[PDB]
RNA sequence: GAUGAGUAGGAGGGCGCGGCGGUCGCUGCAAAACCUUGGGCGCGAGCCUGGGCGGAGCGGCCGUCGGUGCAGAUCUUGGU
RNA sequence: GAUUGUGGUAGGCAGCGCGCGCCUCCGGCGUGCUUCGGCAUCUGCGCGCUCCGGACGCUGGCCUGUGGGCUCCCCAUUCGA
RNA sequence: AAUUGUCGGGAGGGAAGCGGAUGGGGGCCGGCGAUGCGCCCCGGUCGGAUGUGGAACGGUGACGAGCCGGUCCGCCGAUCG
């Protein structure tokens, strides 16, 4: 975002191509975004991984438990190719959640979503630990 | 210590004595003469801090709503004034319905510890909801049985083969039973026998 | 029933928002909305209530 | 020069009960109503002895 | 660690600020509540006194005229409340004003008025389509009590504190809802706030139901002046 | 997964809204239309007749929309497409596109059992 | 917090059809169309989906355009 | 007796008990005002309770079954039309 | 699609169809309806400091200094997860 994010926003919360929109524009709509740096996949100017400088990036690498966690530099936004800042974690959940609590909010980077990376973190944990292991319980018991 | 009560309730929240009587009998005045004219003043109790625990192995994607405090507790369930120890009543439902049985004490879930006994009428010692029972005025001595030991916790399942234990139980109480029983003329019929509605009886005007 | 005129509700219409889709203008009446809430300014009241006006409502100054 | 935030605006509207039925209510109301009822049994109760 | 930034200190800084602020007016409030607490017994207590007073006089006096042998005339009513027992259908514009006037919208809504010469000519227009009378102390209260609503901000309120009635009338030293009783009860200087203060009454169907609205309570009707009779009334419709 | 929604969906109506005189005439398809005509005893409202949709059946607002498994729908044409669901299991489960091929759909089936999605019609074209 | 009638008529928000500029997708491991006491969503216009048939294309979304929505017209053509 | 639990970060508001004094404990003992009954006159803290800022708790049946559900279909019946 | 034949189900005292409520029968539905979670013991795998070096890099600051910081790799201890 070389101009404001505030301004960004206003310009692609109408349209952009990550955009997913459903069931028309009555109250059945549902809405959805698909950039990756959207932890939560969420069409709003919180989430909105194109409206910010600083944006958390969590995803599942290739192979061996690689967690992915990159931040947004907030001086090279005009570098796409060296605007993220990566780390590959292949260590422990403990350690992977350690790492992210501090790269997001003991630095004052985005403190608002430390909540939704923690829950990405975890989401993608589980999903390589499936992958790995099959299906073993249909988690559906409260 | 104070032994008695210094405000008894005329009605359920109403005091019988008014703020300055209160004043008077607690004493305020005497402790504030000898404190020298002020009330002593206690500190805060320190609140326990919490304990570490240990961090999460997962982090859920929505925040659960916490519920509501409800400041309704529950009170013990009473018991109607018709049925007293001894009394007879009449069994309404399940596969003794109509049977005339003998009530021993209410138990602490507030059902109904009752007696065939079961020599008389084959109907252990049992439990029985106080809404499908129904109370008699026909009373009999029970002084002479002892059910302190028999408690809600006698019937709790384990979980087809009845112990030998709860039979001897079962006779020891029924002794008894049976023997302030004899006394009455009758009652051994009166409980061998079921109760039933014939051609115009009419329940609403059954005394009971 | 109750006799009240359409129900009770308003039949009368004013702007509570641009009808312009300027970004830039969207941006302002977001700043005054939050001035107007946070400050309770006649001044900043009456400058949102402007914000919304059209075109032949905002008059040029000479 | 902003003002204070606020926190505590939205709060759910406070269910009513009827001050004639429950006492809590009814003495939150008017405290008075405490001393009223305690005067009037007591006064009930006298005349009931003296009879 | 890690070096808080001064954006952070500020905002905590001022977090602090309003937090010390907010626990002085709790405090302030809390005190304030207290003392309003004491006021309003003894405030109720001095009501419930004057009422009893004023029956005991009325009786008194009532008994030296017949021992004097001459009539004592009664002070007339000077507070009445009336009822709207008509429907909104097929309404002549003169008696739609004045309901409108006397806030009467809706079949079976209640209202308090103090006795006048233009209330009373007012009323007398509409008199078909209402009832009214003199209500009770025990009326008054439980009018009040059960289906009391104030107005604040135009909007209808339920009376479940003492706050609410503060809020509107305290200026005029109604504080508390045996305050608001007693002013409408004797109809005092601000009896006018306190009854527009108060929101209409939505009483419910009469419980016994009605002789026959289409003729005047002298005839054996429901319509018209039934003085004292509207008490039972009330005890029925609320 | 165990759905977010708590609240029981209540239905006012559960009938639909059949169009008037589409039962006499072939013609007339039944998706509603509301008369216009004159005389029209449905426009009036006549007792014991067809009766018209209006806001008043509206659902609530915190179980519109829900299917009566607890969860939301959301259509899901290939396993990228999947993924959007991931951070929203226990609020919206995912249905396969009519037109997607056998192939995909064990692809898609595969990836929605990794990542916890329902799917509703993870047994079509099997 | 209050409130809910509507012909003629006005307006708002939405549903549906066919193109164009973009964007995201589906399809011989079976598209469109059609069929179905399969199922579900929406107050509703409608929409999503199981199964069948069919055997070559089609759809969602953002703008924009139009020869764009039928029960009537002794309506037109064809069929019964 | 009947209908019903809308909300989900609050121990809030109101009223009241036990300890902070003693005795001989269905109660009694201090200062003021009383209509001689009584009184929000002293009424402070800590811990608690309640008709107190919208329902909680226990038990049972059943879970591949001749079970449960249904907005689907064909019918019958009462009311309407 | 109108319309028609056949088989199967059903109904029918001078229309049929239709709105609302149940019921009989049929049809359909397994996200139709769970079996997990916590604390311990045994066994199997994978990693384990605030120490010491290397690779690339970030927050802030001023896309300087300074301060702070995460990822990966190599070792001495630690003997935990
Ligand atoms: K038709
Ligand atoms: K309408
Ligand atoms: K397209
Ligand atoms: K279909
Ligand atoms: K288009
Ligand atoms: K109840
Ligand atoms: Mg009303
Ligand atoms: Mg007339
Ligand atoms: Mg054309
Ligand atoms: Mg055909």
């Amino acid at each position: 975002t070389t101009v404001p994010g505030q301004l960004v926003w206003e310009i692609v919360k109408k349209n952009n191509s990550f955009l997913v929109k459903e069931f028309g524009n009555g109250t059945a709509g549902v809405v959805f975004s698909k950039e990756p740096n959207n932890l939560y996949n969420l069409h709003s100017y919180k989430h909105s991984g194109l409206a910010n400088k600083k944006t958390v990036t969590i995803q599942a690498e290739g192979k061996d438990k690689s967690v992915l966690l990159a931040t947004s530099k907030t001086k090279k936004q005009n570098k796409p190719s060296t605007l993220l800042n990566k780390s590959v974690m292949k260590k422990e959940f403990r350690r992977m959640s350690k790492a992210v609590t501090n790269q997001v909010a003991d630095n004052y980077y985005r403190p608002d979503l430390k909540k939704a990376a923690l829950a990405r973190l975890s989401a993608v944990n589980r999903s390589l630990k499936v992958a790995k292991s099959g299906v073993k319980k249909k988690n559906r018991q409260a | 210590a104070k032994k008695s009560p210094r405000n008894p309730e005329l009605i359920r929240g109403v005091g019988k004595l008014s703020r300055s009587k209160m004043y008077h009998k607690k004493g305020l005045w005497a402790i504030k003469k000898k404190n020298g004219g002020s009330f002593p003043v206690h500190k805060k109790a320190a609140a326990v801090a919490p304990p570490a625990v240990k961090p999460p192995k997962f982090y859920p994607a929505d925040d659960v709503a916490k519920p509501l405090v409800n400041k309704h507790k529950p009170k013990p369930t009473k018991l109607r004034a018709s049925i007293t120890p001894g009394t007879v009543l009449i069994i309404l439902a399940g596969r003794f319905k109509g049977k005339r049985v003998v009530f021993l004490k209410q138990l602490k879930s507030g059902l109904l510890l009752v007696s065939g006994p079961f020599k008389l009428n084959g109907v252990p010692l049992r439990r029985v909801n106080q809404a499908y029972v129904i109370g008699t005025s026909t009373k009999v001595d029970i002084s002479g049985v002892n059910v302190e030991k028999i408690d809600d916790k006698y019937f709790a399942k384990q979980a087809n083969v009845l112990p030998q234990g709860k039979k001897d139980d079962q006779k020891a109480v029924d002794e008894a039973l049976i023997k302030a029983v004899e006394c009455v003329p009758e009652l051994k019929a009166y409980l061998s026998a079921r109760f039933s509605l014939k051609s115009c009886m009419k329940p609403h005007e059954l005394v009971f | 029933g109750i006799d009240l005129k359409a129900g009770g509700k308003s039949k009368k219409t004013k702007r509570t928002a641009p009808k312009s889709d300027d970004v830039y203008l969207k941006l302002l009446v977001k700043l005054y909305r939050f001035l107007v809430r946070r400050t309770g300014s006649k001044f900043n009241a009456v400058i949102l209530k402007r914000l919304f006006m059209s075109k032949i409502n905002k008059p040029p100054l000479s | 020069v902003v003002r204070p935030i606020k926190k505590d605006v939205n709060k759910r509207a406070t269910l009513k009960k009827n001050p004639l039925k429950n006492l809590n209510v009814l003495l939150k109301l008017n405290p008075y109503a405490k001393t009223a009822r305690r005067m009037s049994l007591l006064a009930e109760a006298q005349r009931v002895k003296a009879k | 660690g890690v070096l808080v930034p001064e954006s952070v200190l500020k905002k905590q800084k001022r977090s602090e600020e309003w937090a010390l602020v907010k626990k002085q007016e709790l405090e302030a409030a809390k005190k304030k509540n207290t003392e309003n607490r004491k006021l309003i017994y003894n405030r109720a207590k001095q009501y419930a006194k004057e009422y009893e007073a004023q029956e005991r006089e009325l009786i008194q006096l009532k008994r030296e005229a017949r021992l004097k042998g001459g009539f004592y005339v009664d002070p007339e009513a000077k507070l009445l409340f009336i009822i709207r027992i008509r429907g909104i259908n097929a309404m002549a514009p003169q008696t739609k004003k004045i309901l409108q006037l006397l806030r009467l919208r809706q079949i079976f809504n209640g209202v308090f008025l103090k006795v006048n010469k233009a209330t009373v000519n007012m009323l007398h227009r509409v008199e078909p389509y209402v009832t009214y009378g003199y209500p009770n102390l025990k009326s008054i209260r439980e009018l009040i009590y059960k289906r009391g609503y104030g107005k604040v901000e135009k909007q209808r309120i339920a009376l479940t504190d003492n706050s609410v009635i503060e809020q509107v009338l305290g200026k005029h030293g109604i504080i508390c809802i045996e305050d608001l009783v007693h002013e409408i009860i004797t109809v005092g200087p601000h009896f006018k706030e306190a009854n527009n203060f108060l929101w209409p009454f939505q009483l419910k169907a009469p419980l016994g139901g009605l002789k026959k609205k289409r003729n005047h309570y002298v005839e054996g009707g429901d319509a018209g002046n039934r003085e004292n009779y509207i008490n039972e009334l009330i005890r029925r419709m609320n | 997964a165990v759905p977010l929604l708590t609240k029981k969906v209540v239905k006012k109506r559960v009938k639909r809204f059949i169009r008037p005189q589409s039962d006499r005439r072939i013609t007339v398809k039944e998706s509603w239309r509301r008369p216009k005509g004159i005389d029209s005893r449905v426009r009036r409202k006549f007792k014991g007749c067809v009766l018209m949709p209006n806001i008043g059946y509206g659902s609530d607002k915190k179980t519109r929309h829900y299917l009566p498994n607890g969860f939301k729908k959301f259509v899901v044409h290939n396993a990228s497409e999947l993924e959007v669901l991931m951070m929203h299991n226990r609020t919206y489960c995912a249905e396969i596109a009519h037109n997607v091929s056998t192939r995909k759909r064990k692809e898609i089936v595969e990836r929605a059992a990794q990542l916890d999605v329902v799917i509703t019609n993870k047994l079509a074209r099997l």
